[PDB]
RNA sequence: GCCAGCGAAGUGAGUUCAAUGGCUGAGGUGAGGUACCCCGCAGGGGACCUCAUAACCCAAUUCAGACUACUCUCCUCCGCCCAUU
């Protein structure tokens, strides 16, 4: 019985799709546009030293985004802050360094879904209807609370809105760190330093990193072939650890020592001379993500040396709801990532990395 | 859903006490609770300004997580071989009423069953050094899981030498078969400044003892929490909690 | 030419766990070697759990010197017993050692990236 | 509030019958409490402290019965192998090995038991072809059929 | 489901080889194959009659259990590094048609891409003594169990040495994780007259190794028969 | 109120120094998502993937009934509070 315990399982979901660019089908954009937290967004590119202008000012204009200490949740429900970011705009919002299965946990969606994860004590404690979430077992972890603005802002007056502003105001104060952002879609413009004046706003910059590597001994793909041929091409997912090995700053060959590493590298492959490596980190914008997919999609419009071009996104690993409808648990790790290998014919790859308690989306 | 609660054995001086106090803000914890270990060779009672935290710390400690005020604890770990100092533990629950979770350590069987029948106590030590054999009744067990007694079990065996080692491991094993795992929460002493691990792979020293692939950590998360809730109503009454609140 | 779509959902094909671990050493006698690392994982686990559980596929990865830091694999089958074994605190001369994990995945893209602070300000 | 027990069977197979004669429980304890913390540690021997215990011996047979619990045996039956190198008085060379493993149930463990040992004496008797031992054969048998 | 089938690798004398047939009839065998180490460096090839097993036993092998007569085969084990000895392992495809199970070793890796795609074997051995690593590739590991190679895995460490018991439980922890476990028969080596383990012990022992609670003992007990039957198709 | 035993084979599990609910995969049910297929009433039916299938407890001669300990689960009588017409 322990035995088995030491050695069953932590739970692993890895999906692999094939898709066209040029398919009426095709639903990346969607599942770039509903996916709404981000945190690193890396694009490899082989044989390609010096970036081209028109991407690097894409890559240096991804932000910017905002932090407010200590801002309560009744500044969120006010009807000056949907009348002026979230009917003008998508605006995005969600607390800082609040563990999901500790913690109390708030994030603000883009449709005006105001969705707070809270434990026992909170969610007794502010009197909001809900639904029990998690867990463990026989007892109840963690509730998850979701408020609708849109339709509380059709009706001021109505009885839901004065219960839950007596629940944010009065009965339950409840401050956090928040990171913010707002995409503009609007003819009304009105900055965010204006608005939370009052309280320690910083404006911050995405950080960008950038790598030239050597001597890269990239794998050799079909893009017809999710499997892999043999001797022939490679599996992607031998190629995706392979991607995590390079992003670790690891490459290296055989080491016959008394420290033994034995690692092979998928075969059949090719030597590159130069590898573009690019990362952004910070609360990036899903709009972003998508001019920048957009933008690798028609990079192989001209004769390129690159066969495929890698752009791996690793989301918030805190926050309550990614993949538009699923959670994010934390079972000692567990994390959610996707990632586009870009082809030269406008096919890709749409690859889905799991955690441990956590469900996937088609 | 409360995490990072453990239970400490230590105290030597400020130094010391001041860098376990910034090792456990840096790395996973924040509710520090310290024992204190008295034996029944020197029946001693200290209890009204033994230690002054507040009065000699600085105002709070900060981790790396939240940044919440750490709320500590002061706790007592009686040592209770005689039946006669259990006698004395008996006098105790109306004499001095301080120290919010108190700790019983049994050695006789006739006294860990009146300890799960009829003693009022909080959380019950059991640590084996030294050829410590012990036999498991299954209804005080059943009693005690009723009530609400979570069984400690403090280890630091991996510093010293290794058949401690080896008697606390097979005693986890026997308390693992026996009490079947419904309320069995671990802690670190602390002697040496630095004595403690990281927190989350405690649920896996937990896991080599057994109790579940998760519900080891669910479990140490909600019974250090209710064994926090189980000394409040010891403390403050049992149905009633009265606080004075002058805004 | 060739265009089409496919759905492939795998059932645990990772087969293999990262650890990237922070060093923290108690004394300031800091001679540390590439290969007496390897040593002490070998002489830890044997003593602690097994010889024929401590030659586990295990390596290294980034081995850093003044940063301290290392990345150990291990498949799916010892993962617990390595954390249990790291856990306890195995020693080399006398010098004791705290050894304490900064981060697990089965992935060396999420552990690369970060999943500790996942802000640093 | 019982624990389901196992059992294990095991012939010591050598020559030389001072080894027969060499066996003792407190000495087959720390014997195969010390192979195993060579093959296992502490988790792995101090289950055997706890667990396992010499139950049943023979000083000529050499059969040797011994108990294992139900999460353990596995572990148990797989440090048998490597019982190597017994150090004694003199130099020798025991070797254990494995009949059958009976699950628990003592009374049809020494069923099987009485079984091997007709085996044990009935093929032996064509090849040896000697009335010495071939008198004392006979005894046994009748009083076996006394039995 | 033929039960009590492994290999061993002994020869020294006479009296050694009665001693270890004795021992292997009256513990947990009922099919003993002798193993010959050769060699690259020797280059010998003596097949005609270097044993003669019923010349010079007498008549019987008795067991203590079922009590049926033990079938006995001669094996051969080639130690191969050259890709020329190899070649020379082709030549006696057709040469001397006897050592009805032929057992490569090979050091090489691409002599073993080539001994699991084109050379006509029957069982590769694979052990790893004094820093011996080795890769897999797993197109010609499928073409091996779809034809149906069974790996060899001839252990004995538990008496010379503990360096020698860690090389040979990486290999096979390797060997169990990389090659999925379809056909891995272990076996033990015989040079001391003390070096058999139990019959019942091996399933345990391959637990050991690994490749599941059962399908050691399944994979055993099925594969030996398989391999037994793959040198008659190869003989015939 | 009192008054009646049989030492000889072996319980659709029958052990007593005290065995028997072990692993894998698809379907059942409670749910979510769909870029799959068929039919033309906005839609309906089947198909694909994931999660949950627990706890109470353990038989020594059986059965009937009563008791106490249950909650993945199903048939009903209900109460309070929140929101809508």
């Amino acid at each position: 019985a322990t035995l088995r315990r030491l050695r069953e399982a932590p739970r692993h979901l890895l999906v692999c799709e094939k898709s066209n660019f040029g398919n009426h089908k095709s639903r990346h954009r969607h599942l770039v546009q509903t996916h709404y937290y981000n945190y690193r967004v890396s694009f490899l590119i082989p044989e390609c030293g010096i970036l081209s202008e028109e991407l690097k000012n894409l890559v240096m204009n991804t932000g910017p985004y905002y932090f407010v200490k200590n801002l309560p949740l009744h500044e969120l429900i006010t009807p000056e802050f949907i009348s002026t970011f979230i009917k003008k705009g998508s605006c995005y919002a969600l607390t800082y360094n609040t563990h999901i299965d500790e913690d109390n946990t708030v994030a603000l969606l883009p449709n005006g879904k105001l969705i707070l994860s809270l434990d026992k004590d909170t969610y007794e404690e502010t009197g909001l209807q809900g639904h029990p979430s998690q867990f463990s077992g026989r007892k109840i972890m963690k509730f998850i609370v979701s408020i609708d603005l849109m339709e509380l802002s059709l009706n001021l007056d109505s009885k839901k809105y004065e219960r839950i502003s007596w629940s944010f105001k009065e009965k339950k104060p409840l401050k956090f760190d928040f990171l913010l952002a707002w995409h503009k879609t609007g003819s009304e413009e009105s900055t965010m330093m204006s608005y939370f004046s009052k309280y320690q706003i910083q404006e911050h910059q995405p950080k960008v990193a950038l790598s030239t590597l050597r001597d890269l001994q990239c794998p050799v793909l079909q893009s017809s072939e999710l499997e892999g041929t043999p001797e022939v091409s490679c599996r992607a997912l031998e190629l995706f650890d392979w991607l995590g090995a390079v992003f670790s700053n690891v490459d290296l060959n055989n080491e016959p020592n008394n420290f033994i590493s034995t690692y092979c590298c998928p075969e059949p492959s090719t030597v590159v001379a130069k590898a573009y490596l690019c990362t952004i980190t910070g609360f990036i914008l899903p709009e972003k993500i998508c001019l920048l997919l957009e933008h690798l999609c028609h990079y192989f419009d001209e004769p390129k040396l690159a066969p495929w071009v890698t752009l791996s996104v690793q989301g918030f690993a805190d926050s309550p709801v990614s993949w538009e409808k699923n959670e994010h648990g934390f079972r000692k790790g567990g994390e959610h990532l996707y990632n586009f290998v870009i082809f030269n014919n406008q096919d890709y790859w749409l690859q889905m990395a799991v955690g441990a308690n956590d469900h996937c989306p088609p | 859903a409360v995490f990072a609660d453990l239970d400490l054995r230590a105290g030597s001086d400020l130094k010391a006490l001041r860098g376990l106090v910034e090792t456990a803000a840096h790395l996973g914890y924040s509710v520090v609770a310290i024992n204190h270990i008295v034996d029944f060779k020197e029946k001693k009672q200290e209890i009204e300004k033994p230690v002054a935290v507040s009065e000699l710390f600085t105002t709070l400690p900060i981790v790396q997580g939240k940044s919440r005020p750490i709320k500590i604890l002061t706790r007592l770990t009686i040592i209770v071989s005689d039946p006669s100092h259990c006698n004395v533990l008996r006098a105790t629950s109306s004499r001095a009423r301080l120290y919010d979770v108190v700790a019983v350590f049994p050695k006789t069987e006739k006294l860990f069953h009146i300890a799960c029948t009829h003693l009022d106590v909080d959380l019950v030590c059991i640590t084996v050094t030294e050829k410590l054999p012990f036999y498991f009744k299954r209804p005080p067990i059943n009693v005690a899981i009723d009530r609400g007694l979570a069984f400690e079990l403090v280890y630091s065996p991996a510093i010293k030498d290794s058949t401690m080692r080896r008697y606390t491991i097979s005693s986890a094993l026997n308390l693992m078969q026996i009490c079947k795992g419904k309320n069995v929460i671990i802690s670190s002493a602390a002697e040496r400044p630095l004595e403690i691990r990281g927190p989350y792979d405690v649920a896996n020293l937990g896991l080599l003892f057994g109790l579940s692939e998760s519900d080891a950590k669910a479990a140490v998360s909600t019974n250090c929490r209710a064994a926090l809730l189980h000394g409040e109503t010891r403390k403050t009454a049992f149905g009633i909690i009265s606080t004075v609140k002058k805004p | 030419p060739a265009a089409t779509y496919e759905r492939v959902v795998y059932k645990n094909p990772s087969e293999y766990h990262y650890m990237k671990v922070c060093l923290e050493f108690q004394d300031c006698g800091v001679g540390l070697n590439a290969a007496q690392f390897k040593q002490l994982l070998i002489s830890a686990v044997k003593d602690l759990f097994g010889e024929v559980d401590a030659a586990l596929p295990l390596d290294i990865l980034t081995y850093e010197e003044k940063t301290l830091s290392a990345i150990l694999r291990i498949c799916s089958s010892g993962l617990v017993k390595l954390w249990s074994s790291l856990t306890l605190l195995g020693s080399y001369k006398g010098k004791k050692c705290a050894f304490r994990v900064i981060q697990v995945s089965p992935f060396l893209l999420a552990l690369s990236g970060n999943s500790r602070e996942l802000v640093l300000d | 509030v019982r624990f389901k027990h196992r059992y294990l069977l095991c012939e010591l197979v050598s020559d030389d019958p001072r080894c027969r004669l060499s066996l003792d429980d407190r000495v087959l304890s720390s014997l195969v409490r010390d192979t195993i913390a060579r093959v296992h540690g502490t988790f792995g021997a101090a289950a055997c402290s706890i667990g396992f215990a010499v139950r049943y011996l023979n000083a000529y047979t050499g059969i040797v019965l011994l108990r294992c619990r139900k999460e353990f045996y596995q572990l148990v039956w797989s440090a048998l192998p490597f019982i190597t190198y017994l150090e004694n008085k003199g130099h020798r060379y025991p070797c254990f090995f494995n009949t059958l493993h009976v699950g628990g149930t003592i009374r049809t463990c020494q069923k099987f038991l009485i079984q091997y040992n007709r085996r044990q004496l009935l093929i032996l008797l064509q090849n040896c072809t000697d009335e010495g031992e071939r008198e004392a054969i006979q005894k046994s048998v009748t009083r076996s059929c006394l039995l």
